[PDB]
């Protein structure tokens, strides 16, 4: 087990704070694990004997494949390991960051997309006030009711105009089939 | 000189603990 | 109060609304055809922008 | 973020100018110290990223 480090121990524990930093980051942002146990073993407190096991500890936590590990593993100086660890956490926060990024970006689409909607129903509230049904086009249902009215009409092409009218009624509007129905009913 | 142990899809991190839950039952009479 | 640029056509899910109606300000647009648009405008602010019904609606009316 | 040593230093001086300069020449010492850091996390990222952006593309495509 080697350990060989240099005497002057005092800018090489510099790294120590961003790991760290990385490691809140990444839980905050990827919340994996409960956080009590990064406040247990605080640097500050002093009781970090052996500083490789808290960099394995914080390492462990990230989701890179075990051929990585082994990869680090395989590293016998100390900065190259710590390099590769702190490359590691960057290769998790890539994809982490990207997911949380096109989750969002899906959301707010969805969000606009049911606004939009909104105010469109606004606009189906207000301008068109419930009855007229102009756009709806049962104004329309009576034009040609009163199309009709005048004929003097066989009974046949009444009730077959009755199931059209129904048919066109329960119909949405934009439906092609309703233009069809539209389209022979007048 | 024991025999190796089949890890079996379980990974085990430095100073972490983990559970193994290997189907063999072998294991269990080496353990 | 319920459409914004009043005296004209609304945004209603689609803005190049308003430049078609332009489009048609200077034609002499007949009856039957104002309707129809009227019709197919109203069914464009219906659907959703990027549905491919909004773009066969889209392809239509332009 | 000056050591409890620093601090103690610090502490020690009397005059009120004289712990004034030596807050000042600590805060230009840590300040160079974390210019450096960042420096060279700089330069390790962007040797990191000296991976193609087909690095990138490849980790989309999986």
């Amino acid at each position: 087990v080697v350990h060989e480090d240099f005497q002057v121990t005092e800018e090489v524990k510099a790294l120590t704070a961003e790991i760290v930093k990385t490691i809140r980051d990444i839980i905050a942002l990827n919340p994996l694990y409960r956080e009590s146990v990064l406040q247990m073993m605080q640097a500050g407190q002093r009781v970090v004997d052996n500083p490789i096991y808290l960099s394995d500890m914080g390492a462990a936590l990230t989701g890179a494949e075990s051929h990585e590990l082994q990869d680090v593993l395989e590293e016998t100086n100390i900065p190259k390991r710590l390099y590769k660890a702190l490359s590691l956490l960057k290769k998790e926060f890539e994809l982490s960051k990207l997911q949380q990024r096109l989750g969002r970006e899906v959301e707010e689409k969805i969000k606009q997309t049911h606004r939009k909607y909104l105010l469109q129903e606004q606009l189906k509230i207000i301008k068109k006030e419930l009855g007229l049904e102009k756009d709806d086009k049962d104004a329309i249902e009576e034009k040609f009711r009163e199309r009709l009215k005048e004929l003097v009409v066989p009974k046949h092409v009444m009730d077959v105009v009755d199931e059209e009218l129904s048919k066109l009624g329960l119909l949405d509007n934009h439906s092609s089939e309703f233009n069809v129905t539209r389209n022979y009913l007048d | 000189h024991l025999p190796l142990i089949a890890i079996t899809r379980n990974p085990v991190f430095p100073r972490f603990i983990k559970i193994i839950e290997v189907k063999n039952k072998k294991l269990v009479e080496l353990l």
